[PDB]
């Protein structure tokens, strides 16, 4: 009679320390899998994930500039070297980025008239002011720091027409161009959103005469502008949270307290976010960055990738030290060290018509992987 | 059910043009349905795109279609001290078009308009404009109910109360039976919506060629709510008329804000005063509730049953706690004592960004059973994304619950097949209702003749 | 106008039930419901039963829903509601209202009920 | 289900007058809420409907201003036809539940 067995392949020791330079810090055990189950079975696998102490983190200070927003750009002008000093013991070393944006330099979120208005925005106030951007990546991600601050100072606000922000062109490109940005792949990323109002979302961008729905390729061209922002619409929730899982992004909206009840609302729909309170004057980003780096490294939530529809999952988190949940995915509240484990028990459906497959188990906002190469004997 | 698609008949308009992005059909003089196609992206005179609209025949081989006639040059007036200025330009004209049996009203939302006096203006905007034609007469005729003339000056020294500049008026319009013109304004009142109701044989009468801002009087706009959910709605983003409230003389409006409430979306119902008589909360955030709305009696029982579509619905499988794939709502109107407003079914997609229910189209009795059918689209729906039409019938308590037939796209990925589809229009008499869909991707319209 | 002229006052012994027609007058019968209202001793008035011309729909009150059972004449544009097992406590008047867009528009007479 | 109460069962004003029969929700409903006329003797009709839309064959006097849970009907130059016992009806969920009934008198 036929049976069933599975064997890891690999599943390596997980790592205490991240400090090391290239030594592959996993985060994952094991890392393959060679499920071979029968139709109409189910053979489990554990799994024990742990977040790393000193693991590199990417942050991307990806924030709004509306006119709102300026009294905001002389809290920032100098932050980074004070985010670095005092990250610098929570993790070993990390990047920090810049990116920027207010809405589709289109009709009507922006002013087209008189012609000197689309020289500045800020002519019918007395001030001036750069005219609109959708989305100008300012600064690579880089070791160094002080490249920050001084790449602050050089930034300025555009004034929009409606309240809400075309945020999410944004936080998409910001996803989907690693090479510009330059998330370090072996790192966990943190995209800080900062922005004081609500967002357009896919198909708002009809109002303008954009019907072009969104793609997520890397437009930020050469200029380190997003190019075409006046001719693709917004991204959808759904192709955003998609993007920001695929390249292992955990999004912090670092939001204003008048429209915290509107992102605390987002955050249960995209996987691994964060929501803070920014001050007027944003005055706390600098407390908010870290207190959702403690709060997203406090959480081991497992997302899968290309799980077929046949194979499918029923799996007992294994929380601190006891805490058999049948049926939970999200142990909470860890620290930074802590590890713990996970008992997936794998619902294959039938006969797949292809012999083999392939899904990953994978923690989200972590590159750390369980590739599961179910084989069908 | 029976929307046979081996023998398709394809309308195709000029190459870039997005010939397709709205339709409806035109009944002319001789009962001889054309059908109506707006192309927002057609060049101009001036080498620019400027809409257009081409009352395609009804040929049972497809092909070109001569376009409609329309004003697509600039046009500046020196009345009073003011200079008066539209500037149609990108504007659109097509975006939506509609036809109430013998007027072709194509509107062009993205129409801009500004107006100068010696220092200041109105800040240039989108203020839309819907131009009326017959066909048969050829008079053309041009409505904007919110060329407003106030300077800048006064709107931000009356927190921008009354501020219909932005209203991008015919961005949704629909004619009601009895011969009114609802434009849908989703930027109405500083992108808080409104809508403009003015009968069309009052639009024509009161339309003098040449003078730019006028008023129909005997228009009625919305009102500027101050609600903070209603700030940001979009509302009029897409409205429907129907029946709600017993008087069968007046007629009620399926109104549908997608960003209403923080992104939350509502389709409220309201009489011909614009006094809200329903309200329909969507379900989750960031799912456009409201972005295709559609009225027909879909279980036979004489009541309006309205459908709401939510494109970007993310439904919870399995694998992805929340994949995006639309769904299409059915509020049965109750017969009875209880009031619209449960979700009587939920019709969800099934491909990833097919958003599915971005356009809905009451083709009314598609197999002649007494109950209407309608058909909803995901332009990017079906197996490999280059769109799809799936046709619900209504059975007794509402839609069937599985797609009676789908349609998919026979235009290559990226036309957006089934952005834009109508009904209940019987194109070549056999006695069944026929659909055409509108892949405006593509730049081509597909017509799918019902055989019974 | 439309009036829904109803029956007349009844008498019935317990435990024995009763019918109690609604005529319709002008008002194509098949446009609206025809539900019913029974207002007891107190005149505090609680709704009974709805019913579907067109096909016997027959929406209850979950309180009257085994001893109301509402019968219809499409043809005869008549509308009953034929209470069954009836006792001492459900002696009181019954309407026989007409929902159209969930109101009540028009009631007529009121059947006098009294049981024995 | 939803249990609808007026609190004040017996009003009473001089003629020619204006009274708000007052109506509370339960549980909070929109604006459906209709408003009943019953006056001696049966022969109970329709007022204000979805908490204001005067019927067809009503005076212009009745009125309604209720949102919520707050509901009301202001009868405005209260004739001597006027007098009646007053209904409000709840219409939103099934079963439709209707007052307590206002008494009116006139003084
Ligand atoms: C983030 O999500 C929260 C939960 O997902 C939202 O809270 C919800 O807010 C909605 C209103 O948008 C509310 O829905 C019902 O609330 C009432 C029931 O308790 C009901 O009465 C409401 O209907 C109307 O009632 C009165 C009538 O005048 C109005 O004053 C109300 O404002 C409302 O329009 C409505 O049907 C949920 O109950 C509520 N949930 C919870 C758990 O509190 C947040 O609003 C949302 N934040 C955003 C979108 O910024
Ligand atoms: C994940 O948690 C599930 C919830 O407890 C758990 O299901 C339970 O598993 C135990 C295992 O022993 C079963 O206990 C025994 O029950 C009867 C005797 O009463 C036996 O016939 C069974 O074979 C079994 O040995 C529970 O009955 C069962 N509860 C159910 C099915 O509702 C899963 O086993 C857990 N899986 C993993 C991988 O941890
Ligand atoms: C999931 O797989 C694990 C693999 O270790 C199973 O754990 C063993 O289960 C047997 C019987 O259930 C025990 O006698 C062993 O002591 C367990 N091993 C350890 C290290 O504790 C587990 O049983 C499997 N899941 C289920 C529901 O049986
Ligand atoms: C239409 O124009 C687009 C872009 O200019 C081009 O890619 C396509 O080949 C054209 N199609 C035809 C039929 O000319
Ligand atoms: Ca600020
Ligand atoms: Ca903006
Ligand atoms: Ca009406
Ligand atoms: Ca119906
Ligand atoms: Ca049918
Ligand atoms: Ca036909
Ligand atoms: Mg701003």
């Amino acid at each position: 009679f036929p049976v069933s067995e599975a064997r890891v392949l690999e599943d390596r020791p997980l790592s205490d320390k991240g400090s090391g330079d290239s030594s592959q810090v996993t985060q994952v055990s094991p890392q393959r899998i060679a499920l071979r189950l029968r139709p109409d079975d189910s053979k489990n696998f554990s799994i024990q994930v742990r977040q790393v102490e000193d693991y590199p983190v990417d942050i991307y200070y990806l924030m709004d500039l509306s006119y709102s927003m300026k009294d905001d750009l002389w809290s920032i002008q100098n932050l980074g070297t004070k985010l670095a000093t005092q990250m610098r013991k929570l993790t070993s070393n990390l990047r920090i980025g810049f990116g920027a944006f207010v809405d589709k330099p289109v009709s009507p979120y922006m002013y087209i008239s008189p012609p000197e208005a689309l020289e500045n925005p800020c002519y019918d106030m007395k001030t001036t002011c750069l005219p609109m951007f959708g989305y100008k990546h300012v600064l690579t991600l880089t070791d160094q720091v002080t490249r920050f601050n001084e790449e602050v100072k050089k930034q300025s606000v555009s004034r929009n027409r409606d309240a809400p922000e075309g945020g999410f062109d944004a936080i998409m490109q910001a996803t989907v161009c690693d090479e510009k940005i330059g998330w370090r792949n072996d790192a966990s990323h943190l995209l800080v959103f900062t922005t004081d109002a609500k967002t357009h979302i896919a198909l708002d961008g009809r109002l303008a005469g954009i019907v072009q729905p969104n793609d997520g390729q890397c437009h930020v061209g050469s200029d380190n502008h997003y190019s075409a922002s006046t001719t693709m619409d917004y991204p959808s929730l759904g192709l955003m949270t998609e993007k920001l899982s695929q390249k292992n992004i955990n999004l912090i909206f670092a939001v204003t307290e008048n429209v915290v009840n509107l992102y605390q609302n987002y955050s249960e729909l995209i996987p691994g976010t964060t929501v803070g309170v920014l001050s007027m004057d944003s005055s706390n980003v600098l407390q908010l960055i870290v207190d959702a780096y403690g709060k997203i490294r406090s959480k081991v939530e497992l997302e899968v990738r290309d799980l077929p529809e046949e194979l499918s999952l029923s799996f007992n988190a294994t929380c601190l030290n006891n805490e058999v949940i049948p049926g939970l995915k999200s142990c909470m509240g860890l620290k930074i060290g802590d590890t713990v484990s996970f008992s997936i028990e794998a619902k294959v459906r039938g006969c797949p018509q292809e012999k083999e497959k392939s899904f990953t188990i994978k923690p989200v906002g972590f590159k750390d992987s369980l590739i599961v190469q179910v084989t069908f004997d | 059910l029976n929307l046979d698609p081996v023998q398709l008949t394809f309308y195709a308009g000029p190459n870039g043009s997005q010939f397709g992005f709205s339709l409806d059909f035109h009944k002319d003089s001789h009962g001889r349905v054309a059908i109506v196609v707006g192309a927002p992206r057609t060049l101009g005179p001036s080498q620019e795109e400027t809409g257009g609209v081409f009352l395609c025949p009804w040929r049972a081989e497809g092909g070109q279609c001569p376009s409609l006639l329309f004003d697509l040059r600039d046009e500046t007036r020196n009345v009073g001290s003011q200079t008066l200025q539209t500037f149609k330009a990108r504007q659109g004209l097509g975006a939506s078009v509609v036809s109430w049996s013998d007027v072709i009203v194509a509107c062009a939302p993205w129409q801009h308009w500004n107006v100068l006096e010696k220092t200041e203006e109105a800040e240039k905007t989108p203020v839309g404009s819907c131009f009326l034609a017959q066909p048969e007469s050829g008079r053309r005729a041009e409505y904007s109910p919110c060329r407003g003339n106030t300077l800048s000056r006064i709107y931000v020294e009356n927190d921008f109360s009354w501020d219909k500049r932005y209203c991008e008026a015919g961005f949704s319009s629909v004619v009601t039976q009895a011969g009114e013109l609802v434009l849908g304004a989703p930027g109405g009142y500083y992108f808080l919506g409104l809508l403009a109701q003015a009968p069309v044989a009052d639009i024509f009468s009161s339309y003098r060629p040449g003078i730019l801002l006028w008023h129909v009087s005997s228009q009625s706009l919305s009102f500027d709510s101050s609600n903070p959910e209603y700030f940001d709605g979009y509302w009029g983003y897409s409205v429907a008329v129907g029946e709600f409230d017993g008087d069968l003389n007046t007629t009620e409006y399926v109104v549908g804000a997608p960003t209403w409430s923080w992104t939350l979306g509502a389709v409220e119902i309201l009489d011909s005063y614009y006094q809200r008589l329903h309200r329909l909360r969507g379900e989750q955030m960031a799912s456009y509730f409201g972005h295709s709305v559609a009225v027909t009696d879909v279980n036979g029982d004489g009541r309006h049953d309205l459908l709401v579509g939510a494109p970007l619905y993310m439904e919870s499988r399995a694998d992805r706690k929340l994949a995006e794939v639309g769904r299409v709502y059915l509020f049965l109107q109750p017969r009875g004592p209880h009031a619209l407003g449960a979700p009587s079914l939920l019709l969800t997609g099934t491909q990833l960004y097919g958003r599915f229910g971005s356009a809905i189209a009451p083709l009314g009795d598609l197999d002649r059973d007494g109950y209407n059918d309608i058909a909803v689209a995901a332009p990017y729906g079906g197996p490999s994304g280059r769109g799809q039409v799936l046709v619900f019938l209504g059975q007794s308590e509402g839609l069937r619950s599985r797609p009676s037939q789908v349609l998919d796209s026979p235009f290559p990925t990226g036309s957006a097949f089934g952005f834009s589809l109508r009904g209940a229009v019987d194109i070549d008499d056999n006695g069944y209702p026929d659909l055409i869909v509108g892949a405006y991707g593509a730049n081509q319209v597909a017509v799918y003749r019902a055989q019974p | 106008e439309v009036l829904l002229q109803q029956s007349g006052p009844e008498l019935v012994k317990p435990g024995a039930s009763v019918k109690i027609p609604c005529k319709t007058s002008g008002y194509t019968f098949t446009d609206s419901n025809m539900d019913w209202v029974k207002q007891s001793h107190g005149k505090s008035l609680e709704w009974i039963g709805d019913i579907n011309p067109n096909n016997g729909g027959t929406l209850y009150n979950q309180k009257f829903k085994d001893k109301a059972t509402l019968t219809i004449d499409k043809s005869s544009s008549t509308a009953y509601m034929e209470l069954r097992t009836l006792t001492s406590e459900d002696t009181a008047v019954y309407y026989c209202t007409r929902s159209y867009y969930g109101r009540f528009d028009y009631w007529g007479q009121g059947t006098a009920l009294t049981v024995s | 289900d939803i249990q609808m109460t007026q609190t004040t069962s017996s009003l009473s004003a001089s003629l020619g007058d204006r009274v708000t029969i007052s109506c509370r929700a339960s549980q909070d409903i929109s604006n459906y809420l209709n408003w009943y006329q019953q006056k001696s003797d049966g022969t109970v009709k329709l007022l204000i409907y979805y908490t204001s839309r005067l019927h067809s064959g009503v005076p212009s006097r009745f009125s309604g201003s209720g949102s919520g849970t707050d509901y009301s009907l202001t009868i405005s130059n209260l004739e001597q036809e006027d007098i009646a016992t007053y209904f409000c009806q709840q219409g939103n969920t099934l079963p439709p539940t209707f007052g307590g009934g206002t008494k009116l008198e006139i003084k």
